[PDB]
């Protein structure tokens, strides 16, 4: 799944 | 005063706080259509999809499904059309977008590749002798000519209905240096951007809504819609300071969610706003001076 805000 | 709203907000190192804040307060709507199983492969993040209510539809029976979003401004009296970078699969459908709503201009913010990764197809001719026919849409797409510049192209491009014959002439405003969740180099190159999408007439309400994309379609994007509709409502109040932008971003973020993606493109977008109010203030000696200072080669 691609995704484009960062969840880290 | 924006000038002292800015300085207010620096000062205390409170960017972060202000940010999360709108981020709080926006709009949240469904997106049903877009979570659709078979519309997987129209969207290129699970994580930015267009609400419903506000979403553009495309003219067709088969599957009127396209990642885009309309924003209307009503005290403005402009409308954007948000759209994600379009997919090797979607390329058909963002210019049958394109036609359908009567856009003149399209407005990019990103690069097909950024950071060794694709963000974006490349939806657009590079050569005139190579021109691009979208068979599922039935379009046919030709670059007529290129001015590129430093940090910016402007594209000439000629779409043509396959089925009516009609054809168009679209401008393409290509901003090559804007890095993504980052900010343009200088309030300067930003502006002479966008009053070079002004002066092309490619906004004017005679046409349909310009169509601006980044990647996604909310962050580099956002911040290209927030400062025009902020300049805009200063040229037209009688009182310019009466603008409050965090206000005018939420009224973006009731159309498409997560329009601008960093605390520092919002600082971007008061720094772009209160150096065009100079302009918008009389004093258009300054649109000289971004001319200058933005070194477009
Ligand atoms: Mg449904």
């Amino acid at each position: 799944l691609e995704f484009y805000m960062d969840y880290e | 005063e924006m000038e002292k709203e800015f300085e207010q907000i620096d000062k205390s190192g409170s960017w972060a706080a202000i940010y999360q804040d709108i981020r709080h307060e926006a709009s949240d709507f469904p997106c049903r259509v877009a979570k659709l199983p078979k519309n997987k492969n129209r969207n290129r993040y699970r994580d930015v999809s267009p609400f419903d209510h506000s979403r553009i539809k495309l003219h067709q029976e088969d599957n009127d499904y396209i990642n885009a979003s309309l924003i209307k401004m009503e005290e403005a009296q402009r409308s954007y059309i948000l759209t994600q970078g379009p997919l090797p699969n979607t390329c058909g459908h963002f210019w049958e977008m394109v036609w359908e709503q009567k856009s003149r201009g399209v407005v990019m913010l990103n690069r097909v590749m950024e950071k060794g990764s694709l963000k974006c197809a490349q939806y657009w001719p590079q050569k005139e002798e190579k021109e691009m026919i979208f068979e599922d849409t039935n379009l046919k797409l030709t670059l007529i000519s290129e001015d590129i510049k430093s940090y910016y192209t402007v594209r000439q491009l000629e779409l043509e209905n396959l089925t009516t014959q009609e054809t168009r002439e679209i401008l393409h405003f290509h901003y090559t240096t804007w890095p993504d969740f980052g900010v343009p180099e200088s309030p300067a190159s930003f502006l002479n951007f966008l009053f070079k999408v002004r002066e092309s007439g490619s906004l004017s309400p005679e046409h349909g809504p310009v169509v601006v994309h980044s990647s996604a379609g909310i962050g580099r994007s956002g911040t290209f819609c927030l400062a025009d509709t902020c300049l805009l409502l200063m040229d037209k109040r009688k009182d310019p300071s009466s603008v409050d932008i965090k206000k005018v971003l939420l009224e973006m973020r009731k159309f498409r969610m997560g329009l601008i993606q960093t605390a520092d493109q919002l600082r971007f977008s008061y720094l772009a706003v209160i150096e065009g109010a100079k302009f918008i203030m009389g004093d258009s000696s300054v649109q000289d001076q971004w001319k200058e200072l933005s070194h477009e080669d």
